[PDB]
């Protein structure tokens, strides 16, 4: 016959941070009840209060870039186009969504949660014996 | 009075080139950004080392004071220190011309 | 809500379906738990119990320097050649006096080696709150700890000054003002085999220093109410408990990050389980704490509750109710001031006005399965933990003490096989902080000692 | 708490806006819609063409507050209520009543217009 | 935009309402009032569309839980009032309460709201660890118990300020000369 | 057989709620603490509500306060334990009756109003 048999780089790549759906992530944190590793107040606030506290995402992103330094042992620099773009966007969304350290653009957005759940979603239950097997 | 604190965080080691690796925070309340030369000597006694072989660099100070972000090394031989350092750092330490 | 848990499981499998190791390991090459289980070898019923009273009143702590030899230095981790590996007890008194005892011999009652009492001339000539460098204490010393490297010993309490003392001269070797009006030092701890000092302070702060250079390292913030008690271990951490907020919070010092553990159970909920089957109380205020390993710790509240906590969960893994018991019940003649006995009973009003004993202090030797609690029941209660680390049990009692227990320390002795443990507790008439305890008798302010072997 | 008028019911059925829903959309709050007893009189008189506007004014989510006035004039029932109490929002669309309540101070007035409802004298509109 | 002009900006009701708000909270602009009310409109609009989404819908379930819990972590909502009709019931004055300069005045570190304004901009008030100096910080719960004076502030800390020290030296010169 | 005169006490849940709010009032100077301080405040008229211990020896010396409270419609609640009230008020000694006073420059206003309703349902 004929086919390709090539490295599925895109399939061996990850999309979990793409499909993360933060409100129900927050819920599953509440349910799975492990304590949170939150920081103290001075570790929170940004720049003599000129900006907000920080977002929880921004805490995560700082922790990860600090990990890039932790292992990789090098920093970023003042590269013009990219960080100007990202810094502007993140600060604009800071001044338009986050209030006191938590964000509400998550509700002003338009990404649904049924496109994540989808009544079991992937490898879904579409036959009655599949219903029987999942119920047992 | 002043808790002369540079936390040499991100602590790792490399004995191929024989040098030790560590990041910098600077916690130093009521002090104005301690300088790398007295840091060099202070690192020299704490690591029982050479005044050239100590090598830290690139310090940025955090808000709220008594906190600075930098990026530091130490060699473990005089030959390694005198050959493997780039010359801009050699003149920052005043060892080259 | 079963729909909700269904969808949560659905997302769990969904993200599992959507979802260098040897490199990290080889770099790591290029760079704990509970390990004792001797909580059965004790011979509690035949323990030696002894008492001493001290001329001052209201002692509050003890600091037995236990010199542990290093494997990098077999001889002594203690500096001098005249200390010779003895054991020292440091006791603070609301008489504003520190007293140094030798307790090195388990046959003899502990012996006062030295003392230092501060009167009132150590108040500052100025109310400036900044310059506070009078070398002696001047109010209500409340907590003490000594250096594990035998170098210094430091006290701190309501006069907002952390004063550290020489171990030999007993001179005030350094003074540290807290630089606040509300900076009352409440609890002290050392990093084990280190010089780092952890200070719980009731302006919601946890301050940390290096003592051998007298240097204010780093500051922590975060409770709802006063940061009451603290304790450390080998790791660069601490655990602390806030009093009137029901939160015990664990601090990773260098990463500057915290974990919060609450309570959450209920007298009504215990009513419900007994319906599915007495008297229940309310989770009032988290007071005493000690951490037993790097993964579990134990805290005692005001309503008698003793709680075993694991860092894995957030809720307590093992609650224990009124364990030191129910207080002396109010007498009818003094409740009423009126003759009739039945009216006096009606004023006493049955089960409601009862009160539980507190949990005034609690201590565990590290990495063991044993911990000691103390109330003013006049009875130390010694507890042993099951090796699954999901429950403990009352091992037994030591009633050789009486009155309000305040501070509990242990001293190990003997070699690896055979070990003899002395329990040393300070007992005052009152609580550490206020008065709050109404006419218990039979107590003398001083030290209680017990010695058990094997 | 909103005092509905006969006009409002008729225009709402014309412009196909839900009463409680569209009203609660426009406020962005929670609202109790009240038909006064004399307003249901005017609907019932107006009669056999508006059997539908009646039959839809009698929803179970439209509470009824009565009235003690010998007569049937909804407009006077409403203005006397409002001139006393000043805890209400008056939903109407008549021109004469609109100018009466615009001279009264402190009483939000509410109209239907175009697609959905609009508010005038609440500052708390967004 | 980050501020939106209210659609009937000059009205008897609007106008006297803003007068009361700015006078009582010590603001200085319609712009400050507008910023708060615009973001409240977005929140409350989200909650209303959530109410349109029917009972026991998974989206309504999870996101309503999210919105309630994050508003109580911000603190404008209270612990025992966990429902979406209460997130509908909020209004502007609750956020304007949670500002920082109101919070310094309410705790009691100053006397009047304008005093608290001048303190915070004067760099004396220190939430948590840093010196905050923006009078619209929107303090949360944990910090609203942690507001107090900065340790280098001469009200709760180090040596007196420059007017005091020039004056003490001036009377020192008075006694000297 | 009938209700004793200590009625009403509070459950443990109301107890911890009230001790919580009275602590935070003592932090912020809305608390007048002690018997005749509560009395002077109930004569001035400026007190939100009254917290009376019921452990006291005897009951009577503070039992005089329900008269003034019911004279002025100001609610009162017995907590069980007087050293728990000393606990909450943060002074060093058993306080048999404290009184939370009225104010508006108050970081704890709505917390107080919630507990005031909880009392007035309990009556
Ligand atoms: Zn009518």
């Amino acid at each position: 016959t004929h086919f390709e048999d090539r490295f599925d780089a895109r399939e061996h790549k990850d999309r979990s941070n793409k499909s993360r759906m933060q409100a129900m992530e927050e819920y599953i944190r509440e349910s799975s009840d492990q304590p949170d590793w939150s920081a103290s107040i001075g570790a929170d606030i940004v720049n003599h209060g000129r900006g907000g506290i920080k977002s929880l995402r921004d805490t995560e992103k700082e922790r990860r870039v600090t990990s890039f330094e932790e292992d990789n042992f090098t920093r970023l620099n003042i590269t013009n186009k990219a960080e100007k773009r990202k810094q502007k966007q993140r600060e604009r969304n800071a001044r338009m969504n986050v209030i006191g350290g938590e964000d509400f653009g998550i509700f002003s957005s338009k990404r649904k949660l049924e496109d994540s759940t989808s009544r079991r979603g992937a490898k879904k239950t579409r036959s009655a014996w599949d219903r029987a097997q999942r119920r047992l | 009075s002043d808790a002369v604190t540079i936390r040499t965080r991100k602590v790792i080691s490399n004995p191929l080139l024989a040098r030790k690796q560590f990041v910098v925070d600077v916690l130093h309340p009521n002090r104005a950004n301690v300088s790398k030369d007295e840091l060099r000597e202070k690192l020299a006694e704490v690591y029982k080392a050479e005044k050239d072989a100590v090598s830290v660099f690139g310090f940025r100070t955090q808000f709220g004071g008594g906190k600075s972000v930098g990026f530091g090394l130490v060699y473990n031989s005089v030959a390694e220190a005198k050959k493997f350092e780039p010359t801009y750092r050699l003149v920052r330490y005043g060892l080259a011309e | 809500a079963d729909k909700r848990r269904r969808l949560a499981k659905q997302y769990l499998e969904n993200l599992k379906s959507e979802a260098g190791d040897l490199d990290k390991d080889i770099i790591a090459s290029r760079l704990g738990r509970v390990f004792r289980y001797f909580g059965d070898k004790l011979l509690i019923s035949e323990a030696k119990q002894s008492f001493t009273r001290v001329g001052e009143n209201n002692l509050t702590c003890i600091s037995c320097f236990q010199p542990v030899l290093n494997k990098y230095t077999f001889e002594e981790s203690s500096n001098g050649d005249k200390n010779k590996g003895r054991l020292f007890a440091y006791t603070v008194s609301k008489d504003l006096q520190l007293t140094k005892y030798d307790i090195t011999d388990f046959s003899k009652r502990p012996k006062k080696l030295k003392y230092a009492k501060g009167g009132a001339k150590y108040i500052p000539t100025s109310k400036h709150e900044y310059e506070n460098t009078t070398e002696g204490h001047y109010d209500e010393i409340l907590t003490v700890a000594a250096s594990p490297d035998g170098k210094y010993v430091v006290t701190g309490g309501r006069d907002r000054k952390l004063i550290v003392w020489s171990t030999e001269s007993l001179s005030p070797v350094k003074v540290i003002p807290t630089k606040d009006r509300r900076g009352e030092v409440l609890s002290l701890a050392f990093r084990k085999n280190s010089d780092q000092l952890y200070a719980s302070c009731a302006d919601f702060k946890i301050r940390t220093y290096s003592i051998n250079q007298f240097s204010q390292l780093e500051i922590l913030y975060g409770h709802h109410d006063i940061v009451e008690d603290i304790s450390a271990l080998a790791m660069e951490r601490c655990v602390t408990v806030g009093a009137r907020d029901r939160t015990a919070m664990l601090w990773k010092i260098p990463d500057e990050t915290r974990l919060t553990f609450r309570g959450g159970d209920e007298p009504q909920k215990l009513l419900r389980r007994w319906m599915k089957e007495p008297l229940f109380f309310c989770e009032g205020s988290i007071d005493v704490v000690s951490m037993v390993d790097d993964f579990h710790f134990i805290t005692g509240s005001d309503n008698g509750n003793i709680c075993l906590w694991s860092l894995a969960k957030k809720k307590p893994i093992f609650t224990e109710r009124i364990a030191h018991g129910i207080l002396p019940e109010p007498s009818f003649n003094d409740i009423s001031g009126e003759t009739d006995e039945e009216l006096r009973k009606r004023q006493l009003q049955g089960k409601k006005l009862l009160q539980p004993f507190w949990i005034t202090s609690l201590y565990a030797i590290p990495y063991s399965n044993v911990f000691i609690s103390g109330s003013w029941s006049g009875s130390l209660k010694v507890w042993k933990i099951s090796d699954n680390l999901r429950s403990f049990e009352l091992l037994g009692e030591l009633s050789g003490a009486k009155g309000v227990v305040t501070k509990i320390q242990v001293v190990e002795s003997g070699k690896h096989g055979k070990e003899k443990f002395r329990i040393l507790a300070s007992i005052a008439k009152e609580h550490r902080l206020g008065r709050w305890i109404a006419n218990v008798s039979g107590a003398r302010n001083g030290i209680y000692s017990a010695v058990i072997d094997q | 708490q909103v005092l509905i008028d006969t006009n409002f019911i008729n225009f709402s059925i014309q412009k196909k806006v839900d009463i409680v829903r569209g009203m609660m959309d426009c406020l962005l709050a929670k609202c109790n819609p009240l038909i006064t007893d004399c307003v249901m009189a005017e609907l019932e008189k107006l009669g056999p063409k508006y059997r539908i506007a009646l039959k839809l004014a009698r929803d179970p989510r439209i509470k009824r507050l009565s009235c003690s006035h010998k007569g049937t004039y909804a407009d006077d029932c409403l203005v006397h209520r409002v001139l006393q109490h000043k805890c209400y929002i008056v939903a109407t669309n008549d021109a004469g009543l609109k100018q009466r309540i615009r001279k009264i101070p402190g009483i939000p007035l509410m109209s239907v217009g175009g697609h959905a409802y609009v508010i005038e004298k609440l500052p708390d509109v967004f | 935009k980050t501020y939106s002009t209210p659609k009937r900006p000059y009205e008897s009701s609007r106008l006297d309402a803003e007068l009361k708000l700015a006078g009582e909270f010590g603001l200085k602009n319609k712009k400050e009032i507008y910023r708060i009310s615009f973001q409240l409109s977005k929140i409350r609009r989200a909650a209303r569309d959530l109410l349109t989404r029917d009972e026991k819908d998974p989206k309504r379930l999870f996101e309503g839980n999210a919105l309630i819990r994050r508003l109580v972590r911000v603190g404008v909502l209270s612990e025992d009032k966990k429902k979406l009709d209460y997130v509908l019931a909020l209004k502007v004055e609750d956020f304007l309460e949670r500002r920082l300069q109101t919070q310094v005045y309410k705790l009691g570190l100053a006397k009047s709201v304008h005093h608290a304004r001048v303190l915070i901009t004067q760099r004396h008030i220190a939430v948590g660890k840093q010196i905050v100096n923006i009078p619209s910080f929107m303090v949360r719960l944990d910090s609203e118990k942690h507001i107090d004076f900065a340790p280098t502030s001469p009200f709760g800390g180090a040596r007196p300020g420059r007017v005091a020290r020039r004056n003490a030296a001036r009377k020192a010169e008075a006694s000297g000369e | 057989a009938p209700n004793p005169k200590a009625f009403p006490l509070a459950d443990a849940a109301l107890t911890q709620q009230i001790l919580d709010v009275v602590q935070q009032a003592a932090n912020l100077r809305q608390l007048k603490k002690g018997a005749n301080e509560a009395t002077k405040t109930l004569n001035r008229g400026i007190s939100e509500f009254i917290i009376m211990a019921a452990d006291c020896e005897p009951i009577e010396i503070l039992l005089h306060l329900p008269l003034l409270c019911e004279d002025k419609n100001v609610p009162y609640v017995f907590v069980p334990s007087r050293v728990a009230l000393g606990r909450a008020c943060g002074v060093s000694r058993p306080v048999i009756a404290a009184s939370i006073t009225t104010n508006d420059a108050s970081a704890i206003k709505t917390q107080i109003y919630a507990v005031k309703d909880k009392i007035e349902t309990l009556l």
